């Protein structure tokens, strides 16, 4: 979906912030890297930020 | 996978809506109780209802 | 003595050039004390003198017009915002000016009945 399976990753994987402040971390980064607008990046930080981690979340 | 077939009220769905959340990822349950819930409406726009006056019954 | 850009004087055009309310404390309080200096050295009698010493530690309305002179009057014999009138109340300053500030960015429009959206997100 675009955003809803994702109320479990943090819900079930330890301390919840905590998750949050990593993924921002991810996403400050995961933005950063490349300001070339790779399209990947055309959408918001976080989200894929989330995602990769989600699917990787296995 | 389950049948409930009783009348409804406030409560079950007040627990209803738990027992949902209680096992199932917030939002995968947040989000329920909201298509069938807006469904609320158009049924009871369906059946529709209202007041008269002497719906003010007295006994 | 706190400095001036932030007991600022302010500006309207016209004259009516409101200044502020604490830098009228001190234009009492500064006088208080040079005009009486200005005794010393003339001696002249304390009666002008060791009178004004009490008219010099009245500096405390400065300090606070209000605990316990009466209070000096205001432009409505308002107890002059003390210096120590400004972080005082829930609407002096202090934490509604740091806890509570207002701030900005951000939208304020009358939320009328539109529950034709979902849940998860808003309509803006």
């Amino acid at each position: 979906q675009i955003m809803h399976r994702a109320e479990d990753l943090i819900s079930a994987a330890s301390n919840r912030y905590r998750i949050t402040v990593q993924v921002a971390n991810r996403a400050k980064r995961r933005r950063y890297e490349e300001f070339e607008s790779a399209e990947d990046a055309m959408m918001k930080p976080v989200l894929r930020a989330i995602i990769e981690m989600s699917d990787e979340l296995t | 996978m389950i049948f409930r077939n009783r009348v409804v009220d406030k409560g079950q769905l007040r627990n209803l809506i738990s027992w949902a959340f209680t096992h199932y990822g917030t939002a995968r349950t947040a989000v329920m109780a909201d298509k069938l819930k807006d469904l609320g409406f158009r049924y009871a726009t369906r059946a529709g209802v209202s007041i008269s006056v002497d719906d003010l019954m007295v006994p | 003595v706190i400095p001036p850009d932030l007991r600022p004087m302010v500006q309207l055009d016209g004259g009516r050039f409101a200044t502020s309310d604490l830098n009228d404390l001190y234009r009492r309080v500064i006088n208080r004390n040079n005009r009486l200096a200005r005794l010393q050295e003339i001696l002249a009698p304390e009666i002008i003198v060791r009178n004004e010493k009490r008219m010099l530690q009245e500096v405390d309305a400065l300090i606070d017009n209000g605990r316990r002179g009466r209070t000096v009057v205001g432009a409505n014999n308002r107890p002059l915002k003390s210096l120590s009138d400004i972080i005082e109340g829930k609407q002096g300053r202090f934490r509604q000016n740091l806890l509570g500030k207002r701030v900005d960015y951000s939208g304020r429009s009358v939320i009328v009945v539109g529950p034709k959206l979902k849940i998860h997100q808003c309509g803006l």
